């Protein structure tokens, strides 16, 4: 048996599976997390 | 202040003024996310 559901409060994850499948999940899980890339973006514009 | 505009004369509501929304998201630790 398999069982995630979900926490939007805390922002949790309940996980409910054999330890193989919490390992497989976990390498999932760790590989989706990451922090994501900022741009600072500088437009000119030049008229004579 | 808090302003009227015409609508059409069917006037609204509408502020003005300094103002902020945030919304963050926080991990366990460093780099927060913000809205």
């Amino acid at each position: 048996n398999i069982l995630i559901r979900a926490d939007e409060s805390t922002n949790a994850l309940v996980l409910l599976a054999d330890p193989d499948t919490v390992n497989a999940l976990e390498d999932i899980v760790r590989q989706l997390d990451v922090p994501r890339a900022q741009v600072l973006v500088e437009a000119a514009i030049v008229e004579i | 202040q808090n302003v009227p505009f015409q609508t059409g004369t069917t006037v609204e509501r509408k502020d003005i003024g300094v103002s902020l929304k945030v919304t963050p998201h926080i991990n366990d630790g460093a780099a927060l996310r913000l809205e």
